[PDB]
């Protein structure tokens, strides 16, 4: 039977599967088509993240169902950056990222140069050259962004 | 069966109190209202409790 996998990047992938196929098998078929390693793939159906050892039938995924594919870094995690405007931005980072690395990702969302960003965590302003790991900043930690505005 | 806010980007259904999508990082819709009757799992409760700890300091 056929199922469809929709990516964020718009694209739709068509797969040939059996209800008995495991999520792992499905990711392998996506890798065969798109080159994406299964360990970087998150598949979503019925609002749930699908687990590798379950089958399509386990999730009641029927012929011509659409699954949604999101790509995530193998060793990554998320943190939140709260701004003084109340916007919360969610970022994918890893323990190895330096504060400078994190600022670069913030610049993509906020349009603010790193040299005008300050990040505060646990009452302390963070230093550019240190890692999230160094600061014991774990998954789902909230950092606070403050802007350095001229004048 | 999931309960929460659907990310309109990836269709993942998120914990009501999470500010951004657990799958794709997209921000929670501004129109979604956290239900007063939501009872967060222990990990999310502890996360929020941590945030609440920070404010008092
Ligand atoms: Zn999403």
């Amino acid at each position: 039977m056929q199922i469809f996998v929709k990516t964020l990047t718009g694209k739709t992938i068509t797969l040939e599967v059996e209800p008995s196929d495991t999520i792992e098998n499905v990711k392998a078929k996506i890798q065969d088509k798109e080159g994406i390693p299964p360990d970087q793939q998150r598949l979503i159906f019925a609002g749930k993240q699908l687990e590798d050892g379950r089958t399509l039938s386990d999730y009641n995924i029927q012929k011509e169902s659409t699954l949604h594919l999101v790509l995530r870094l193998r060793g990554g995690m998320q943190i939140f950056v709260k701004t003084l405007t109340g916007k919360t931005i969610t970022l994918e980072v890893e323990p190895s990222d330096t504060i400078e690395n994190v600022k670069a990702k913030i610049q993509d969302k906020e349009g603010i140069p790193p040299d005008q960003q300050r990040l505060i965590f646990a009452g302390k302003q963070l230093e550019d050259g240190r890692t999230l790991s160094d600061y014991n900043i774990q998954k789902e930690s909230t950092l606070h962004l403050v802007l350095r505005l001229r004048g | 069966m999931p309960v929460g806010w659907q990310c309109p980007g990836c269709t993942f259904i998120n914990k009501p109190t999470r500010p951004g999508c657990e799958m794709c990082c997209r921000a929670r819709p501004e129109t979604y209202q956290i239900p007063a009757s939501y009872q967060p799992d222990e990990e999310e409760r502890a996360r929020l409790a941590g945030e609440e700890e920070a404010l008092r300091q």
